[PDB]
DNA sequence: CCCACATGCCCTGTGTCTGCAAGTACAGAACTAGCCAGACAGACTGACCTATTTTTGTGAGGGGAATCGGGAAGTATCCATTGCTAAGACTCAGCAATGCTGCAACTCTCAGCAACCAGCTGAAGATCAGCAGCCGAGAGGCCCTGC
DNA sequence: GCAGGGCCTCTCGGCTGCTGATCTTCAGCTGGTTGCTGAGAGTTGCAGCATTGCTGAGTCTTAGCAATGGATACTTCCCGATTCCCCTCACAAAAATAGGTCAGTCTGTCTGGCTAGTTCTGTACTTGCAGACACAGGGCATGTGGG
């Protein structure tokens, strides 16, 4: 199966509670789709080198730990999950 | 089950030793293993880096505390100096 | 290097508020914490609260809110403090010192105190007054009421001046001081022992816990020389 | 004789072979001298030993008895030097520091 | 007459509300995916463990909370209360991101 | 007598420098500086020549790089002159 | 002993890291906040610095240490080696 | 004077093979020097990392090409890649 | 027989020998592979091909025929690939873009 | 999956100005330069010049100064492009192409091409058209005038299509080319070599240079089978 | 400035349930004890290089006055967001089957390490023309003032 | 919008110092060759885990509407930053000097790797059990329309 266009799925509501834990009291229109842009570019540079790891181990799963290493060499550390 | 050798009863001696009827989540445990696991590795790699620039072929205590010293900031390196030289000076002794 | 200066003294009437700083300098502000003490010879020093430069977080004593007001300005390094309906009974002077947020770490440095007159654990020091002459051994015991787990600090106070740090954390030398001081003890006995004495060791020595969160000192201990 | 653990010739509580263990087998230097582990355990257990102890004081302001990330969150961004030594580092079901106003 | 609460009010109710739980508070169905829809660009057939995208949108969360304190901080610097696509574009500037 | 107007001689200025590599701090001023603050953490320290000089590049490429943020801090609140205001948005984005 | 030499750093030379820097017009109060964010910095790099010369049993500050210690702090200089 | 050992005689035949007639400075040396320098503990790091994560004891051509697929960005990785795979190719051959 | 450089062996005028003998000196893993050091030396090669080809440009444009830190700066900083892999990277007499609009 | 959209074909009057895009999508816009390729039945395939809209930065060939115009807009991902005064002999079809900012790159992907009407090294292709069957080997040389570096690039156009990329760097394949199509040759001498022939196969040849500042194609070579 | 009603949130109380702490085999890793060798410390010793003095003829810095122009403050508009509500729709939880991929174990062979030697590559030291810096004069774009 | 008077970089010449390209010598580090061994690849199997599908309750999102308050434009004005001039004051350069530190050589020694055996402790697994999550009901500070 093929998915498409679930950018959309972050929906405004959850870009709006995101804002809250920030500290944001107004929120234009225009915000939640540079939101999503930005997210996006963020998920790709996450994914690409966690799949890079994922693929030098010779599996076809990605792991946490996988996602752990491509957060770390990006300056991400992520305490939780190994 | 391949032995994953956590820090889990040791930070939890630790824990019973400074709070002792406080106790953990087991995600508050991984939280406390990551943080050992990634202090471990980076006064280990400044301590390695240490020795390299110097030309020395061993890591000592010499190298363990300037890498503390460099990497812990302010009151936390004084700190962590005093419990290593005093751990070092204890063990010495046997 | 590291200094708190503060103001002059105040002659203050009954009934209004005062305000007085403890601009500090030789350090980053923001990273250490600024207790504040009272002293009077009735009572004694008295821990009265502190304020964090770094997120303005604050902690009082219990017998001290409502008197007491802490407050900080990061531009300037400068630490404030409102006493409000100043009562009779309020004829101290005041001090302000540095801690640093680590639990380890005490009362290093000190202000010089300003005298503004108006117009919970407990600590026992066994020995009231001594007097010994020059070359002599010398103890000085700090029972304890509940358990602190070595968060004991000792300090020694000259006549009309600051107090200084001897030992914190009721076994380790402070900055600067001579090894003849040696503390010891752990739970609730502790002791601090004075190696061989000279004409500058005529102090009142006090001890200080931070177990827990009402600071409380000793009753302190008039150390006379020949 | 007897064996000792190194751990409690250090008066310690964090592993002082196996620290050095992986100070050998971690590819770092060639050779590995007698007190690097020992300081190295002795650093590892100050540093869990003060998280841990603000993060038990912030679980017993919340009234509670279990150590949770966020009661770990609160102890470090609470702090000047835990904030500079964890700035670039997420702690997983931390949350953020609640505002003053 | 019906209740109406200020513009304001509620909007400061949700910070104080939101910036007091730890939960995650982007949808995990629709996060898994946009993760797996990301991903298929990478590498065809590919799996995720369970962890790994809770992993990731730990991350997203903590990442998109950030920028919008730096967001926030650009629209007071700018003497505003509402934060705009510019005040995103100048901290993510700043941060060395574009 | 020629005057030019508040502003001119400053776009020149800004293609003057922009152009040069040469550094913009004096020598003996940064070197006695870089002494006076190395002396609060060790008695009697030493130098090597290109030690100083390693010190000034780091610090001028340190304030120029500081100072596009600066300047872009400026634009955003739609200005044209930088503020310590927008020295201190600049140096918070950074996470310094 | 040396004695407040940050006003060293003058208004000229200030002025010309900003022209370098892009900026047409400078505040009065610039002045000072850059001289305290460049005693900030120039703190940092130098104690780092320090550390490592007193690490390798020297006193004289090298360019190599003051490399190693730009390079710890993720400003990575090229050039001296 | 105890053999400095730079990259500069092999930045020079690279420069000489790509632009036969223009030269370089001391100054432009001593920054790429430190370029050349810096790539290699960045490669070598990214591979000394990827074969301790796959519990591996040896760094191969493999885990060169994965550190510099991770580390340099867009098409640098790909023509890097071809020319590690080129120079292996040739090199095998003899 | 007669010895041959393992850079002739491989093209490269990077050396293969001087980066095998840095790879197992730089306390990177236990081994090193034999074609790792081939590799490193010709993704060395391709990138400081890449830097002097595009810094002889920028002097060539510049009407001069000797590369400066202010050509390579040019250079690097003219280029996006380039700006992503040295942005934490200060370049000593290199000086900043004219920013020509 | 990258994909260079533009504009259908404009009949336009001689006198005026045109402007058509070169939208793009499938890749990160600022890392890549658009280049601008004209094509005339009377003399082939011509570059006029790029934008890198990483920086705005343009350079243009020698006769189309003034003549053309580049702009980039980063917010749409779009690429405009400015003919002015348009004389008789501008009557060609206008392709956009991507190429890295790396010099080994070439023009890997192009626009479909958009038609306007109006109402130095030389590379010489030896052969001008050659006949084949569907098994046979035919290469294709491209004898060059200067010396280049080995940055040379094979394109195949069919007819009324836009051109395909199959070798670049001289010898690399692109992406997607089978192994039967090969290049070879450095220097000044260079040649493409088709293994064997299908249906597929019938298009026109050209190879283009990269080296110096103005970038020049070849004359071409059709190819016909059976 | 005070009141009202109304609403959201903290606190108390109790069932419950799931996650945490404690107790058992067991096997893998840490400790013990000799042994060997090499990395590092200690002491001379040359020698480079860094700090300190002095002169000087400049180039940059500092202070003050005139003035232009940008920042701050106040006003009005209008538009864009926030709050609210009812309907849908999509997330979430639970359960079950599947096949597919990630470990685990044994074998072995091939690739990488150790060692010694010779010789070829590369670093240090001199040397020198050619490239770049410096000084001076001419031209063109540009800024300021005026019409 | 158009025209005339300073003036500030470009362009060119040409001379000049300086530094980078090239040659020579020696030492040390890379390659060749042999032998040894252990690390990773390959095959088979197994359990575990992620994918897919189905169902149902139910919380979340979405679109429309009203009305408010915040962003934006315009104007005034006044603070302040720029520009220029002078005059003056430290920066820079260059040579000398002493002394102090740093790097090199040799020597011995202590300390860390190595190896084999042993035991003990840390890990997986499995219990019970109570801290915390759940709903539900008073109670409090305050949110917002009147007076």
């Amino acid at each position: 199966k093929v998915l498409r266009d679930n950018i959309q799925g972050i929906t405004k509501p959850a870009i709006r509670r995101l804002a809250r834990r920030g500290g944001v009291k107004r929120i234009s229109g225009l915000i939640y789709e540079e939101t999503r842009g930005v997210l996006k570019v963020f998920l790709e540079n996450v994914i690409r080198d966690a799949v890079t790891y994922t693929e030098h181990a010779k599996r076809k799963t990605v792991t946490a730990m996988d996602v752990v290493y491509a957060l770390k060499r990006q300056g991400r550390t992520l305490y939780g999950f190994g | 089950r391949s032995r994953k050798e956590s820090y889990s009863i040791y930070v939890y001696k630790v824990l019973k030793q400074v709070h002792p009827d406080t106790g953990i989540s087991s995600k508050a445990m991984g939280i406390m293993n990551s943080f050992v696991n990634d202090i471990f590795e980076r006064i280990a790699g400044e301590a390695s880096r240490l020795a390299h620039y110097n030309k020395r072929s061993t890591i000592t205590s010499r190298e363990i505390q300037t890498a503390v010293r460099l990497l812990l900031p302010g009151e936390l390196a004084k700190h962590a100096v005093s419990e290593g030289t005093k751990a070092v000076t204890k063990y010495t002794s046997s | 290097e590291v200094q708190l200066q503060q103001s002059g003294p105040e002659l203050v009437e009954p009934g209004t508020s005062v305000k007085m700083p403890c601009k500090a300098s030789g350090y980053t502000f923001t990273s250490y914490t600024i207790q504040w003490v009272k002293q009077t010879p009735r009572q004694g020093l008295e821990w009265i609260g502190y304020i964090y430069p770094y997120n303005a977080g604050t902690k009082y004593n219990e017998k001290f809110k409502g008197k007491a007001t802490l407050t900080s300005d990061k531009s300037s390094s400068t630490v404030y403090m409102e006493l409000s309906s100043l009562t009779s009974e309020d004829s101290a002077v005041y001090y302000c010192a540095r801690k640093s947020s680590r639990l380890r770490s005490t009362l290093d440095y000190w202000g010089q105190g300003t005298s503004v007159t108006v117009s919970d654990i407990k600590m026992t020091q066994s020995p009231s007054s001594m007097h010994a002459s020059l070359g002599e051994r010398v103890t000085i015991t700090c029972k304890a009421s509940q358990d602190i787990r070595s968060y004991l600090s000792w300090y020694q106070q000259k006549p009309w001046k600051s107090p200084k740090t001897l030992i914190y954390y009721a076994t380790s030398l402070a900055d600067g001081v001579p090894s003849r001081f040696s503390g010891s003890g752990s739970g609730q006995d502790f002791s601090l022992t004075i190696n061989n004495l000279e004409s500058d060791d005529t102090a009142t020595y006090y001890c200080l816990q931070h177990g827990e969160s009402p600071y409380t000192f000793g009753s302190g201990t008039k150390l006379e020389i020949k | 004789a007897k064996a000792k653990s190194r751990s409690s010739r250090a008066g310690l509580q964090f592993p002082v072979g196996r620290v050095h263990r992986l100070l050998r087998k971690g590819n770092y230097a060639e050779r590995v001298g007698a007190g690097a582990p020992v300081y190295m355990a002795a650093v590892l257990e100050y540093l869990t030993a003060e998280i841990l102890e603000l993060a038990g004081n912030a679980a017993r302001d919340n009234k509670k008895t279990r150590i949770i990330p966020r009661h770990l969150q609160l102890a470090i961004r609470n702090d000047e030097e835990l904030n500079k030594l964890l700035g670039k580092v997420t702690i997983a079901q931390g949350g953020v520091l609640p505002n003053i106003q | 007459k019906p209740h109406r609460y200020r513009p304001g009010t509620v909007a400061l109710r949700e910070i104080r509300r939101y910036q007091k739980s730890t939960e995650l508070l982007i949808r995990k169905l629709p996060f898994q995916r946009l993760v797996r829809e990301i991903a298929q660009d990478f590498k065809t057939d590919l799996r995720f463990q369970s962890s790994a995208v809770m992993a990731l949108q730990e991350a997203c969360e903590a990442y998109l909370v950030g920028l919008f304190e730096d967001t926030n901080l650009c629209a007071i610097h700018a003497k505003r209360v509402t934060i705009m696509p510019k005040d995103i574009q100048l901290a993510r500037r700043i941060r060395g991101e574009r």
